[PDB]
RNA sequence: UCACAAGGCUAAAACCUUAUGAAACUCCGAAGGGGCACGCGUUUAGUCCGGGAGUGAGGCU
RNA sequence: UCCCAAAAUGUAACGGAGGCGCCCAAAGGUCACCUCAAGACGGUUGGAAAUCGUCUGUAGAGCGCAAAGGUAGAAGGUGGCUUGACUGCGAGACUGACACGUCGAGCAGGGAGGAAACUCGGGCUUAGUGAACCGGUGGUACCGUGUGGAAGGGCCAUCG
C-alpha cells in the first residue's frame, strides 16, 4: 500500500548519511524530481515539467533529469542520494536516473 | 469480446434507467474468481493434476495452489498442503468466460430455471458456486474421470444490493421464478 | 508417629541476573564506544550518533552529550550531539 | 463459593476497600467493619442463613468473592520441601466494602437475615439502606 | 561436542587452493549428503573455494 | 490476560447495562530511588601506591 | 525466562510457574516484493473449522522451541543472487572477587548482493555450555644437545 514509499523513505537514513535526497514523482505524467538537506526542511533544486515539458512522455524522463542535475551542478549541489517512493526503478525514472547519473 | 459492448448496452441502459451523475459511477465488474477447493479430504497428486488441466482448458488460465492456512482441527489437516484452487478472471478473459457460461454453460444445465435472486453481499455485489460439472462446453466426461463442481464469485462496484441484481440481470442472467 | 514427609520439590530455579537498564543517562557525556543503553528489545531506539549491536545494546558512534526523547509515550530514541 | 481454574497459590496484605462501597441490586445492604479473610464455606453459611428467613425466596446478592488460595503445610512436617497444599479459599473483603445486597423483603428482614448472617463471621458489620450514588 | 549425534556433524573445509587450510563447520546431512561447496578467504592468497573435506 | 456478582439477549459463544479481584494483569501511575552536572553554600572526607592484618557463626526491635 | 525484588543495577529460601545441553546450507549476507488473528454475510466437495469472495481489521497474530521485553515504515510472509557462519585487528565501554563473559565504530587484505547511498566478520535478543592438563590431526621450519640432518618439541589450526 503506502508501505513501499515510507519504506525506501526511512532506507534513506533521513539526514545520518550527510548527502542529499533526490524525491521523484512518476506516477503521473506530470512528473516533480526534488532535492532535499531533509534536515533542514527545505528544498534546493527543482526540475518540474508542469511549464511545458517538451513533447514527450517517458522520454520527458532523461530531459527533466538532465534538467534537474543542469540546476544542480548551477546552484552547487555535487552529490546524489536517491530517494523514491513506490518506484521499481528500471524505465522512466531510471531514465531519469542514467541521465541525471552523469547529467549535473 | 463483444459482451463488452453488451456492457456498453448497459451503460446508459441503467444512466437513463436510473438518474446517475455519470457513467463511470455505474456498477463495473471487476473479475469472476474461481474456486476449486477439493481439500478437507481429498489429499491426491491425480486430482490436483486434474483440478489444473480442468482449469487451465476450461478458462485457459493457470491454476493457483492455494494451501492449508495453518489450520490443523481436529480432523485431517496441518499446515502446507493444497486444500483450495484458485483462478482470478478479470476483464477480457473475464468476459470470454462469463460468455462461455451465459451461451454454452446455463442452458446446457441439467434442470435449470435460473438462480438464486436472494441477496448476496450485503455490500451490493455476488457470488454463486454451483454444484455440477456435467453441463459445460469444456468439462468433457470424456476427457475427465469422476464428477467434481465449481465455486465462482463475481464482484461489481455496486452500492447496494438491487443495483447489482439489475446489473448482473441486465447483462444475460437468469433469476428463477 | 513423627513425619516421613516424603515431598520434594521441582522449582527452585532462575537465572543469573541480566544487568538491563539504561546505563548511561540523559545529559552525561560520553566517549565513542561508550554503550548508553543495554536492554532486551528495541526499548530505546537509536538515535541520531547512536548505534544497535546485536543485542539492541546502544553504543556512541562520537563523543559529545546524550540527548533523550520519549515520543509521546511508546517510541523514544537517544541522540548525541558535540559540544559546541 | 470455588472457582474453575487460575494461578494455583499466593501471599498477603491489607489498607482499606477499594470498591464497590454502594447499594446496587437492592434497597438493603450489609457492610463488613474489619480486614478480613473470607472462606467458601464462611459465605455459604449465610446464602444458607438469610435463605433460610426470607422464605420464598427474597432477593440476594453475595457481593463478594473467595479467589484467594490459602494453604497450610500437611500436619506435623517440620518446615522445607515445599509451600502448602491448597486448603481452602478466601475473599479478601476490607472495610466499607459492601458484602451483601438484599432486598425483596423489608426492613424487618433486612435487619434480621443480616443479623443472622453476622454472626456467622469474623467481623463487626452495619447494616444500611442506598443513596450512595456515584454510579447506580 | 556430543559424540553419538548422527545430524548436524562437525565436518571441516579443505582448501582447493592446498594452502596447507582448514574451516570447521556442520550440515546436518538431512541435506547434503553428497559434500559441500563453499566460497572462503584464505590468508595463504585470497579467496579459494573450498570442499568438505573428510 | 486468568478470574468472577447480577441481568439483558440469542442459539449458549459473542455483545450491552450493572459489577469486582490479581505476586507472575497493566489505558494510567506517585511519594521516594539512582546516574550526570553545577557548588550558585556548608562541611570535612575522598582517591591512588606500598607494608601488617583480622573478619568470613551474627543477634534484637 | 518470569514474578518474589520494597518504581535505579543487585539480593535468600528444600518460596511460587516454565524452559536448555539443540536447531538452521537456508531459518544466514544482500536485493526486491508481499501483511496479520479473528468475527459478519455469501457461497461445489464442505457446511463448528476447510477453499474463494467481500465489509470490518495496530496487532485480538506471527517469530524453530521457555516466557518477558520487543516488533507492522518488519524482526513477520515470498523470490534473485549468494558463502561476511572471513583472515589480520581493536578506538571505547557494559559486566564479574578473580578467571570469564557481553556490545562495538573504525583500518587493512579480500569479497557478496544493490543501479546506487549502502549493508554483512551469523540468526529479534537474552539458554543451547567445560578452564588447565595429557594426547589425535592439518599446516608451520622457532628449537634440535661436537657438527649437518631426522626423532621429539614450539607456534597457528583444530579433534577427545
Ligand atoms: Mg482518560
Ligand atoms: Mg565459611
Ligand atoms: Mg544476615
Ligand atoms: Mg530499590
Ligand atoms: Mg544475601
Ligand atoms: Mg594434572
Ligand atoms: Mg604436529
Ligand atoms: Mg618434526
Amino acid at each position: 500500500r503506502r508501505k513501499l514509499r515510507t519504506r525506501r523513505k526511512v532506507r534513506t537514513t533521513t539526514a545520518a548519511s550527510g548527502k542529499l535526497r533526490l524525491s521523484v514523482y512518476r506516477s503521473s505524467k506530470h512528473i516533480y524530481a526534488q532535492i532535499i538537506d531533509d534536515s533542514r526542511g527545505q528544498t534546493l533544486a527543482a526540475a518540474s515539467s508542469a511549464a511545458l515539458k517538451s513533447g514527450n512522455k517517458t522520454d520527458t524522463a532523461a530531459a527533466v533529469g538532465k534538467a534537474l542535475a543542469a540546476a544542480a551542478a548551477e546552484k552547487g549541489i555535487k552529490q546524489v542520494v536517491f530517494d523514491r517512493g513506490s518506484y521499481k526503478y528500471h524505465g522512466r525514472v531510471k531514465a531519469l536516473a542514467d541521465a541525471a547519473r552523469e547529467g549535473g | 469480446q463483444l459482451k463488452t459492448k453488451y456492457n456498453d448496452q448497459v451503460r446508459p441502459a441503467l444512466m437513463q434507467q436510473f438518474g446517475y451523475s455519470s457513467v463511470m459511477a455505474v456498477p463495473r465488474i471487476e473479475k469472476i474468481v474461481v474456486n476449486e477447493g477439493l481439500g478437507s479430504s481429498k489429499e491426491d497428486s491425480k486430482a490436483i493434476d486434474k483440478a489444473a488441466k480442468e482449469l487451465a482448458l476450461i478458462t485457459l488460465q493457470k491454476p493457483i495452489i492455494t494451501k492449508a492456512k495453518k489450520s490443523i482441527s481436529n480432523f485431517k489437516l496441518r499446515q502446507g498442503m493444497p486444500v483450495g484452487i484458485k483462478v482470478t478472471l478479470r476483464g477480457e478473459r473475464m468476459y470470454v468466460f462469463l460468455e462461455k457460461l451465459i451461451n454454452i454453460g446455463l442452458p446446457r444445465i441439467r434442470d435449470f430455471r435460473g438462480i438464486n435472486p436472494n441477496a448476496f453481499d450485503g455490500r451490493g455485489n455476488y457470488n454463486l458456486g454451483i454444484k455440477e460439472q456435467l453441463i459445460f462446453p469444456e468439462i468433457t466426461y470424456d476427457m475427465v474421470d469422476k464428477t467434481r463442481g465449481m465455486d465462482i464469485t463475481i464482484v461489481t462496484t455496486a452500492k447496494t444490493d438491487e443495483e447489482a441484481r439489475a446489473l448482473l440481470q441486465s447483462m444475460g442472467l437468469p433469476f428463477r421464478k | 508417629a513423627h513425619k516421613k514427609g516424603v515431598g520434594s520439590s521441582k522449582n527452585g530455579r532462575d537465572s543469573n541476573p541480566k544487568y538491563l537498564g539504561v546505563k548511561k543517562f540523559g545529559g552525561e557525556v560520553v566517549k565513542a564506544g561508550n554503550i548508553l543503553v543495554r536492554q532486551r528489545g528495541t526499548k530505546f531506539k537509536a538515535g541520531q550518533g547512536v548505534g544497535m549491536g546485536r543485542d539492541h545494546t546502544l553504543f556512541a558512534l562520537s563523543d559529545g552529550k546524550v540527548v533523550f526523547i520519549n515520543k509521546g509515550k511508546g517510541a523514544r530514541f537517544i541522540s548525541i550531539e558535540a559540544a559546541q | 463459593k470455588r472457582t474453575k481454574f487460575r494461578k494455583q497459590f499466593r501471599g498477603r496484605m491489607t489498607g482499606d476497600a477499594k470498591g464497590g462501597d454502594y447499594v446496587a441490586f437492592g434497597d438493603y445492604g450489609l457492610i463488613a467493619m474489619e480486614p478480613a479473610w473470607i472462606k467458601s464455606n464462611q459465605i455459604e453459611a449465610c446464602r444458607i442463613v438469610m435463605s433460610r428467613h426470607f422464605r420464598r425466596g427474597g432477593k440476594i446478592y453475595i457481593r463478594i468473592f473467595p479467589d484467594k488460595p490459602v494453604t497450610k503445610k500437611p500436619a506435623e512436617t517440620r518446615m522445607g520441601k515445599g509451600k502448602g497444599a491448597v486448603e481452602y479459599w478466601v475473599s479478601v473483603v476490607k472495610p466499607g466494602r459492601v458484602m451483601f445486597e438484599v432486598a425483596g423483603v423489608t426492613e424487618e428482614q433486612a435487619k434480621e437475615a443480616f443479623r443472622l448472617a453476622g454472626h456467622k463471621l469474623p467481623i463487626q458489620t452495619k447494616m444500611v439502606k442506598r443513596e450512595v450514588y456515584d454510579e447506580a | 561436542a556430543a559424540a553419538g549425534a548422527a545430524p548436524r556433524i562437525i565436518v571441516k573445509m579443505e582448501s582447493s587452493a592446498g594452502t596447507g587450510f582448514y574451516y570447521t563447520t556442520t550440515k546436518n546431512r538431512r541435506n547434503t549428503q553428497a559434500k559441500l561447496e563453499l566460497k572462503k578467504y584464505d590468508p595463504v592468497a585470497a579467496h579459494v573455494v573450498f570442499a568438505a573435506a573428510a
